[PDB]
């Protein structure tokens, strides 16, 4: 009855034979999840995907929180990320805090970053030409806990990389 | 109490991607390129402006469609997955070994009965899990609800 499902290997990928079990007790049913991805970070376990069961047919990004019962079964929970006139995107973590990527709109016109919900940096990418250039597909690429990049294609050929130090004290 | 330092450079690609996969590999930063008549998965390195094709992985495969493409970045290992998209009842892929990102080992596996056998996938990349003393690399699939 679990909706989401991960065979596992620690032999470095020989085998596939163990077996993690994901508890997402969600109230929906018949929900297709897209682009499952886990997003891991030293002991914990999480999930970044979409949904489409909304007005607009438009994919939306959740991301799921995971602990630990058994050696092999996790228990899930939906992390809230939702923020007034923007849209949930990309989902990092810098120094055991969540650095998060969002949308102006759906059209991705600008992004912003969010650090630990406390600080935010607006990314205007600048137009390719004749034609409007978004962030559509902006990521996150970790460097270490003060680094990370944040990058995407503008239009094709182009990778706009945005280098990026964070550092929060006391 | 907070820093916060922000810059921009650019990268041209020889390659228009269908699907970019980014890693960082002792501090260098590495894609795993995929264009489509004709394919290649390219390992790509970013010299700095520009990418530079490292390896096709295709070539070196008996792979007839689009795989699905896990990449998995220990700290001195780099390990991808070439996994066949299903639609039998078990799942081969092919897999790569570097300890180096410059050359990379072929190799071929197949799980029988694999335990996603009616699940979706896409391509990502991730680094191991540790689960009490244990390092695990996965790979996740979800259920298929939208009717086809």
């Amino acid at each position: 009855k679990d909706d989401i499902l991960c065979m596992a290997s620690h032999d470095k990928g020989e085998t596939w034979g163990t077996k993690i079990v994901i508890k997402y007790d969600n109230y929906k049913l018949g929900v297709q999840y897209f682009f499952l991805r886990p997003y891991i970070s030293k002991n914990d376990l999480s999930f970044h995907f979409y949904v489409g069961d909304n007005i607009n047919n438009v994919k939306n990004v959740n991301f799921i929180e995971c602990t630990h019962e058994k050696d092999l079964e996790f228990v899930c929970s939906n992390r809230d990320f939702l923020k007034d006139n923007k849209v949930l995107q990309d989902v990092s973590t810098l120094n055991d805090e969540y650095i998060v990527s969002y949308g102006n709109d759906n059209n991705f016109a600008e992004c912003y970053i969010f650090f630990n919900n406390e600080n935010s940096i607006l990314i205007k990418p600048e137009k390719y030409g004749q034609t409007t250039a978004g962030c559509y597909g902006g990521t996150f690429v970790k460097i270490d806990e003060q680094r990370t990049l944040f990058i995407y294609s503008s239009s094709q050929g182009i990778y706009n990389i945005h280098t990026i130090y964070y550092a929060n004290y006391e | 109490h907070v820093f916060i330092r922000t810059e921009l450079s650019f990268i041209k690609n020889n390659v228009p991607c269908i699907r970019d996969m980014f890693f960082i590999y002792k501090r260098e930063l590495y894609n795993i390129c995929l264009d489509d008549d004709e394919t290649h998965i390219y390992v790509q390195k970013k010299v700095k402006d520009s990418w530079i094709t490292l390896n096709d992985l295709f070539k070196e495969t008996d792979l007839t469609g689009r795989p699905h493409i896990f990449a998995y970045v220990d700290v001195e290992e780099i390990i991808i997955l070439l996994c066949e998209d299903e639609e039998k009842k078990d799942m081969t892929c092919h897999r790569f070994y570097s300890n180096d990102g410059k050359e990379y080992q072929n190799s071929e596996i197949t799980i029988s009965d694999y335990i996603l056998k009616d699940k979706l996938l896409s391509s990502y990349v991730s680094l191991p899990l540790k689960i009490e003393n244990r390092e695990y690399f996965l790979i996740c699939g979800v259920s298929p609800y939208k009717f086809k």
